[PDB]
């Protein structure tokens, strides 16, 4: 949750004071748990600003050897009021890095799972439904916090929060909010199930998920999929797919890719670049199993260098080589997999653009990406999108969607660029 | 809340 280093700071009271404002206490807890004392503001040109060691957000542990643990707000203030002009502080510097730093949606600081579950009830129970309030909460909260809100709402109402919103919402907005409530593994599992449900597979969605997920994510998806649907994901893929496209998807969904080692294996990088060339462009036909094993077994950093070393031997790069060697679902899968290896944020930027560029909106693609990447690499996606397409992802969502559905997507986007 | 100046 937090990274912590502690520092002793000695300050000389200026006439304005020590030059900072404190918050906290047992009677005014800054968050739901900590009763500590925190620096909420550092006055410009104050004794603490000039000293430069104190930071906004630090926790005051002790003042002149007196601990500030479990004190009322007034008891903490009174310790400063009687401290004299030479004040010795012991502070705790805090860095809030957790999850990913490239995610649009972060954990809400003043989080209270009970009040949110309460306020979502109010909204469901208001006449006409306050969707805006449902959206303002659930899109501003981490996926873990949404799980807490789902737990509280069940205990208070004896109904599952998702089943309640499933009745209080409709259309595209319902799809977004219901997606946000599932865990990452549950959402991917159900999205995978929906693409294979029915004779006739949505290979587009199946490729996107299976190609873009890491070993850690696929291992979890495999566990949750079997819990939810009483069958193995690998078995459902074998049933809905065939040919070398089946081989590729089965190997990828296993999530047994080599982990990034500390040592870069330049010798293997060159051999794999030679193999990929021998199996495809250099020969008549294509040794597809050789392509599958290299591109599914080797680690992502390794394969990034393999694709560049491949350009030393082949007159075409990997993507052009795939378009010249295979067709159909197999070609689609290789092209997606290589893009995920080379630049996954750009891959999602391109799929976002394709879901909105022309007539209408491929809402199923737009929604899944905004949901499943909002806490992973959405800020990198927006950076690649802005760099390539000139306008922001915010702007394209704004032009393709409307209403509270747009607002939710704009929140999951996280802002303009 | 209650920012208190010290
Ligand atoms: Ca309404
Ligand atoms: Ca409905
Ligand atoms: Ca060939
Ligand atoms: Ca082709
Ligand atoms: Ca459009």
């Amino acid at each position: 949750d937090y990274l912590v280093t502690e520092e002793e700071i000695n300050l000389t009271r200026g006439p304005s004071g020590l030059g900072f404002n404190i918050v906290g206490g047992t009677d005014q807890q800054y968050v739901s748990n900590d009763s500590g004392i925190y620096v909420s503001r550092i006055k410009e040109n104050g004794a603490a600003a000039l000293d430069g060691r104190l930071q906004e957000g630090d926790k005051i542990l002790s003042v002149n050897g007196q601990d500030l643990k479990n004190l009322l707000h007034q008891d903490a203030v009174d310790l400063f009021r009687n401290a004299g002009y030479a004040v010795s502080l012991r502070v705790q510097h805090r860095l809030q890095v957790q999850g990913s730093a490239y995610g649009s949606v972060k954990a809400y600081t003043n989080f209270d799972a009970e009040r949110d579950a309460l306020n979502i009830e109010t909204a469901i129970k208001t006449k006409g439904v306050d969707e805006v309030t449902i959206v303002n909460i659930l899109t501003n909260r981490s996926n873990e916090q949404r799980q807490d809100i789902a737990f509280a709402y069940q205990r208070r109402t004896k109904k599952e929060l998702a089943s309640a919103l499933k009745s209080a919402l409709s259309g595209h907005l319902e799809t977004v909010i219901l997606g946000l409530l599932k865990t990452p593994a549950q959402y991917d599992a159900s999205e995978l199930k929906a693409s294979m449900k029915g004779l006739g597979t949505d290979e587009d969605s199946l490729i996107e998920i299976i190609c873009s997920r890491t070993n850690q994510e696929l291992q979890e998806i495999n566990r949750v999929y079997k819990e939810m649907y009483k069958t193995d994901l690998e078995k459902d893929i074998i049933s809905d797919t065939s040919g070398d496209f089946r081989k590729l998807m089965v190997a990828l969904a296993k999530g047994r890719r080599a982990e990034d080692g500390s040592v870069i294996d330049y010798e293997l990088i060159d051999q794999d670049a030679r193999d990929l060339y021998d199996a495809g462009v250099k020969r008549k036909g294509t040794d597809v199993p050789k392509w599958i094993s290299i591109m599914t077994e080797r680690s992502v950093p390794h394969l990034q260098k393999v694709f560049d070393r491949y350009k030393s031997y082949s007159p075409y790069d990997m993507l052009e080589s795939i378009r010249k060697e295979v067709k159909g679902d197999l070609e689609n899968a290789f092209l997606n997999l290589v893009q995920c290896i080379q630049n996954k944020p750009l891959y999602f930027a391109d799929r976002l653009y394709d879901s909105m560029k022309g007539k209408g909106t491929r809402d199923k693609v737009l929604i899944r990406i905004m949901v499943s990447r909002s806490e992973v690499d959405m800020l990198k996606i927006r950076s690649e999108f802005k760099r390539k397409y000139g306008k922001s992802l915010y702007y394209y969502i704004q032009q393709d969607t409307k209403g509270d559905y747009q607002k939710a997507l704009l929140y999951l986007c996280g802002g303009d660029d | 809340q209650s920012e208190t100046s010290v």
